[PDB]
């Protein structure tokens, strides 16, 4: 909900876009966060 | 005349119904003197060579 | 207990704040003398309750 | 919401209640704290940017949809 506090500077919530790459490309399962290399 | 002026800082705040807040700004009033100054033979020339090298 | 014929005026006495920040005061002489000054005050009523913001 | 030196030490994400029966008829509001733009020595005014209630987690749907 950050998000909606973020939008605190709306003029008032639809949206429209494609994604910057974040860690969701899987390759090796994490049943909790041991972040990742990069190569 | 000669005018002196012993000026504070105080912002007043008032809401919309009036209500006011208080805070001075300055702990000492800072000061200012006004004068006229009316000179001539020698000392016409003392006020503007002083008044010259001081500036500010 | 006094006459009705005992007063001077009735005048007013409102709360007062003083209004200018800065006060202008003409002397026309040395501190023995003329040093007028012309105040001008705000009167009005103060309102706001101070309950201090508890759990500073 | 702009204010005196009577929230100075509110913080952005605090809880307050607001109200304006008498002009604006809102009725003692409780309102959420976000941005807060702290004053100079002169101007005195803090201006506090807020939001109506948040809420916390709780049960309404029960959404599992267990696979076979």
């Amino acid at each position: 909900m950050w998000w909606a506090l973020a939008m605190l500077v709306a003029s008032v919530e639809v949206w429209t876009a494609d994604w910057q790459v974040l860690g969701f490309g899987n390759f090796r399962t994490k049943a909790v966060k041991a972040k990742q290399a990069k190569k | 005349g000669v005018t002196e002026r012993i000026e504070w800082q105080t912002d007043v705040m008032i809401s919309e119904s009036g209500a006011e807040q208080r805070r001075p700004i300055r702990l000492h009033p800072r000061r200012s003197f006004e004068a006229t100054f009316l000179r001539w033979e020698e000392n016409r020339t003392l006020l503007d060579t002083t008044i010259a090298g001081v500036g500010q | 207990a006094t006459s009705r014929n005992d007063v001077r005026r009735i005048g007013y006495i409102p709360v007062a704040r003083l209004d200018v920040d800065g006060i202008e005061i003409k002397r026309l002489t040395d501190s023995a003398g003329v040093s007028q000054v012309s105040l001008t005050f705000k009167f009005f009523d103060d309102r706001r309750i101070a309950t201090p913001l508890p759990l500073s | 919401v702009i204010c005196d030196r009577r929230a100075w030490n509110v913080q952005p994400g605090d809880v307050l209640k607001v109200r304006d029966p008498k002009q604006r008829g809102l009725t003692e509001v409780v309102i959420r704290v976000g941005t807060v733009e702290d004053g100079t020595l002169p101007d005195g005014k803090i201006k506090v940017v807020a939001l109506q209630d948040q809420f916390a987690f709780q049960l309404n749907t029960f959404n599992q949809v267990e696979p076979p």
